[PDB]
C-alpha cells in the first residue's frame, strides 16, 4: 500500500512531505579500550528509519490521509514511501535479461548487464533486488565492460539465487508505521488539523 | 519437477573445469523454503533457497571443479515446518565430450 | 580408588579430582583436565590490553 | 588454553569490526526415537549456511 | 449522561470545544526482530481518547459545566460526548428497517437497507451499532444497490446477532474522565475561567 | 580512506567544515588529597577528538558525502581527515633525507635534517611520524643549526627505530565515526540537507 | 585404504534393521589413535578407536537403521598431536534396513 503523496494525489497538496528524515539505524556494540583502540561489533540488522512531517491539514486532506492510515491499520499491510530526491532516472532498459550470479552473500553485487541497460548508476543512489524488500544504497560502482560491480551499504540480507533482478528506479520503502499505538491529531477551532507526524520504520 | 542437468561444453582449463549447472522447477506445493541436493564428492549438500514464489519459473544450481567421472545427484524439497520431500535422483557421467545436453522439445 | 557406581558420575568424578587438586572444564567442546602447575610459557597480558 | 588458527589470530588483531553470529542448533522432540529433527536459529540479520545447514 | 455543549444548551455558547484531539489507542505486543522484520500482536482492546479544550468560560457557563461534571462524578455513570466535526448528516432516513444479518465478526460488515437510506457514508466517517456502545471508523465503502459493504477500523467487538441497527448520525462516545482526581479551575481578575480542559477516554 | 573535502573534491564547495572542534581527551586518575595537593596519574592513552559541522548541503553534495561515509561503514577501515587550519605549509622540502636517531621515548624528539628543510615549525603546529598514525602537537621548538629539538604534547607512543620520517605537512587523523549508530539527515522544502555534523574520534 | 561398503541383505542387531557395513585399512602413519568417519545428514561423525593389533588386520564399523538411499561417508584419521589425514570419500546408495513385504492386494 502506497502512502499518499502529491505524485498520485496532487489534489491534496497538504499531503506533501514538508521534511523527511532518512535515519540510518545500525545498532553496534562499540567498546573503547584504554590503549586508544576503539572496537565495534555488529550483530543486529540495519533498518532505514523515515520520519515524515506535515503542515496544517484541511478536512478533506486529513480525511483522505486518515482513511488510508486506518486502512493500513485494518489490513495490517505495509506502507510504501517514495522519496522524490532519490528518483533520478540513470539506468534505463529491461532488468529481465540481466543476470546476477548466485551465491553472493557479502556486501557487493556483481552482475552482467548483457548490454541491455543504458547509463550507469551513481554512488549514493538507491538500489534494490526484485525478490527482497530491503533497500540498499550504492556506495561505489565500477564497470568493466558489461559486468558491473555495485557496492551496497547494508550487507546483503539474502543470498542471491540467480533469479533476482536489480531494480534501480521506482524504489519504495516497505515501511511499517511506528508510534501508531497513540496516534492522534488535534482539530483547531479554525477547521484545520494540526500535529500530524509519521514515524515510519523499514519492516522488511 | 523437471530435474534436468544442463551441461556446459565450454572448453575450460584442465586444472579447474566448470562443470555444467543443473535445473529443477520449483515444487508445486507452497511453503517450500529451500532445496537440499546431495553430491557425490561433497558430504554436505548444496542448498538453494526459494524466497520468492515463481511457479513454472526454473531455478539453477551450478557446480564447478568437480572431478571427471560418474556423478549421482539426489534432490529433496523442504517445508517451512521441517518436512522433507521425496528424493529426486539423476546420475550423469562427467566428461568433457560427454557434456552434451538432452534433446529438447 | 573404589568407584562406587551407585553414586552419580558427577560425584565420582569430583571425588577423583579432589584427590590431586585437579580440575575438569569444557569450553569450545574440548574436555580439559588440568591441575595447578607452574608454566614457563604463560600468556602475556598487559594492563593496556585489558579494559579499563 | 585452546589454540586457534593462525589466520584467526591475524584476522582478530587486524579487523576492528567483527560481525559475530550465534548459530543455535536446537533439538526437537518426537514421539518415537526412530524420528529425529532439528530446528536451527541464529541472531544474525540473515540466514547463515554452514556445512549445508 | 450527556456532556453539555452548544447543541444541547445553545444559551451557553462558551461551551463547545476550542480544540478536540481524537487519539487512537491500540495497545500492541510489538517486537523488533533481529532480521529487520517487525512483528506486532493485537491483544488489548482499542479505545478512542478524546482531549477537549474549552475557551474562556464565564462564571455561569462554568457553573453549569462543573455542575454537570460533578453530577457525573456523583452518580458514577458514563459521560457521553458528541464530536461536532463528525456531525455531517450525510445519511438521511430512519434505520429501524435496516437489517444486519447475524453471524458477522471482524472489520467487514454487511447491512441491507431495503431501499430506505439516502446518502452514501464516505470513508473517515463514524459508525456505531445500536446495542454495543463502541464507536468505529469507516475506512472503505462499497455498495451494490441496496446492500452496503462497510469496513471498520476496529474489529467488531461483538458478533452481530441480527438485530443490531446502524447508527450513522448522533454518535456518542461512552467515555470516562481522566482528570477527575485533581481538577482545578482558575478565576482571573477579568472574570473568566481560563484553561479549562478535559482528558476523556472511551470506556469499553 | 579519505574524508571528502573541498581540497579533494573542489566541485563540491558545500563540503568543508563550517566549524571544527579539536578536543583534547587525556583520561587521568585524578585524586584530590585532603591536604590540598591534587595528584593525577596518566595511564589511558590520549586521543584527539574531532567534531565537524557542515553547512547547508545540496542533494548532490550530500549524496557524495553519505556515499563515502557508507563506504566507510561497509569496508570497515579507518576514516582520515585533514584539518585545514593546520595546513599552513611552514616547512618546505622533502623529508626522506631526514633521519631521526633510534632509541627515543617521551615528549622530546631529536631529528637531523642534514641541511634539507627550509622553514621553522612554530609551536602549536601539528606533527606526525611516518610509521605510526598518532598525531602530536608541537609545544616548543629549538634548533642548533641543522639539528631540531621538538617537544610534543603526547609522549611518543612508540620508540623511534631510526627509520621514522617526519611529516610536517598533509597530516591526516586516523579517526572513527561516533555518530554511526543513529545518523539521520533532514531534507527541507528549500532543497538542502541542514544540520549535518560528525563526531569523529581518533583511533589508536 | 580399502574404504569400501558391503551391503548386508538380511540384517538385525537387537531386533532392529541393519544396513550394510563399511570397512577400511588403518593408516600407515604411526601414532594414529582413532579413525573418524563423517556421515552426510548426521551431526555426530562415527568414531572408532584403533587397536594395537590394527597394524595387521583392517577394522570395520557397521551402520544400522539408516533409510534406503544415498549416503556420503568421509573417512579421515587423527594423530595424538591432532594431525589429520586427508578425508576419504565413498558415495554409495544404501538398501533399506529391513526389506518389507509388498502390499498383498
Amino acid at each position: 500500500m502506497r502512502l499518499p503523496d502529491p505524485y498520485t494525489n496532487p489534489e491534496y497538496p497538504g499531503l506533501g512531505f514538508e521534511s523527511v528524515n532518512l535515519v540510518d539505524n545500525d545498532p553496534m556494540i562499540r567498546d573503547e579500550l584504554p590503549n586508544g583502540k576503539v572496537k565495534e561489533v555488529k550483530i543486529s540488522a540495519q533498518y532505514w528509519g523515515i520520519n515524515i512531517s506535515y503542515p496544517e491539514l484541511f478536512p478533506d486532506e486529513y480525511a483522505f490521509l486518515d482513511s488510508r492510515l486506518l486502512e493500513y491499520k485494518r489490513t495490517g499491510d505495509y506502507l510504501d514511501v517514495l522519496l522524490p530526491q532519490y528518483e533520478a532516472f540513470r539506468v534505463r532498459g529491461d532488468t529481465k535479461s540481466v543476470t546476477i550470479p548466485a551465491g553472493q552473500k557479502g556486501s557487493q553485487i556483481i552482475l552482467n548487464t548483457n548490454g541491455t541497460l543504458t547509463g550507469q548508476p551513481k554512488a549514493g543512489d538507491l538500489f534494490k533486488l526484485s525478490t527482497h524488500p530491503k533497500v540498499y544504497k550504492i556506495t561505489n560502482f565500477s564497470s568493466s565492460g558489461n559486468v558491473w560491480n555495485i557496492s551496497l551499504y547494508p550487507d546483503l540480507f539474502i543470498t542471491t539465487t540467480g533469479s533476482e533482478k536489480p531494480v534501480f528506479n521506482g524504489i519504495l520503502f516497505r515501511t511499517k508505521l511506528m508510534n501508531g499505538d497513540s496516534f492522534g491529531s488535534t482539530l483547531n477551532n479554525n477547521g484545520t488539523y494540526s500535529g500530524i507526524s509519521l514515524s515510519l520504520r523499514e519492516s522488511l | 519437477r523437471d530435474f534436468k542437468y544442463t551441461p556446459t561444453p565450454g572448453g575450460v582449463v584442465g586444472a579447474i573445469g566448470k562443470n555444467g549447472e543443473l535445473s529443477w522447477l520449483p515444487s508445486l506445493t507452497n511453503n517450500v523454503v529451500y532445496y537440499s541436493i546431495a553430491h557425490s564428492g561433497h558430504v554436505n549438500p548444496y542448498i538453494v533457497q526459494q524466497l520468492e514464489n515463481n511457479p513454472n519459473e526454473r531455478m539453477i544450481q551450478e557446480i564447478i571443479g568437480e572431478p571427471a567421472g560418474l556423478a549421482i545427484f539426489e534432490l529433496r524439497a523442504v517445508d517451512i515446518n521441517g518436512r522433507r520431500s521425496s528424493p529426486v535422483t539423476l546420475s550423469v557421467d562427467l566428461n568433457s565430450a560427454k557434456n552434451l545436453s538432452v534433446v529438447s522439445n | 580408588t573404589i568407584l562406587d557406581t551407585s553414586e552419580s558420575v558427577f560425584k565420582n568424578v569430583q571425588g577423583i579430582l579432589e584427590s590431586f587438586g585437579g580440575a575438569i572444564n569444557n569450553l569450545s567442546g574440548e574436555y580439559r583436565i588440568t591441575v595447578e602447575k607452574y608454566s614457563t610459557n604463560p600468556l602475556r597480558i598487559n594492563f593496556l590490553d585489558t579494559y579499563g | 588454553m585452546k589454540k586457534i588458527l593462525d589466520s584467526a589470530k591475524n584476522y582478530l588483531n587486524t579487523h576492528d569490526k567483527l560481525k559475530t553470529a550465534c548459530l543455535i542448533a536446537l533439538e526437537l522432540p518426537s514421539s518415537s526415537g526412530s524420528a529425529a529433527t532439528y530446528i536451527y536459529l541464529t541472531d544474525y540479520f540473515r540466514d547463515v549456511t554452514y556445512n549445508g545447514i
